[PDB]
């Protein structure tokens, strides 16, 4: 049961990790659409 | 049912975040225009002038 149980907590924190980047990846994905609207600003302010 | 109390509460911030993108990029492209807005009716003026 010990190794049952170690075996399914392992996967388990393993997602929790890919989750956790997966919150992050979408982070990066907002910095970098905000570095986007960063570079609209400077269209904006061009104008 | 905790996961399924977080899938019906929580907030998407991939989508949330956009949203306050357009909304904040809209603000100020409006207050420019607005801005603009004021020189027509000058431009009457110096034209009545």
């Amino acid at each position: 049961s010990l190794t049952k149980q170690y075996l399914s907590v392992s996967n388990s924190i393993d997602e929790t990790v890919a989750r956790y980047k997966a919150q992050f990846t979408q982070l990066d994905t907002m910095m970098s659409k905000l570095n986007n609207t960063s570079s609209y600003l400077t269209q904006q302010f061009t104008a | 049912l905790t996961s399924a109390r977080s899938r019906i509460e929580d907030s998407d911030y991939a989508t949330e975040v956009s949203n306050m993108s357009r909304a904040q990029i809209l603000q100020q492209a409006g207050t420019s225009v607005l801005a603009q807005a004021n020189q027509v009716p000058q431009n009457v003026l110096s034209l009545l002038r």
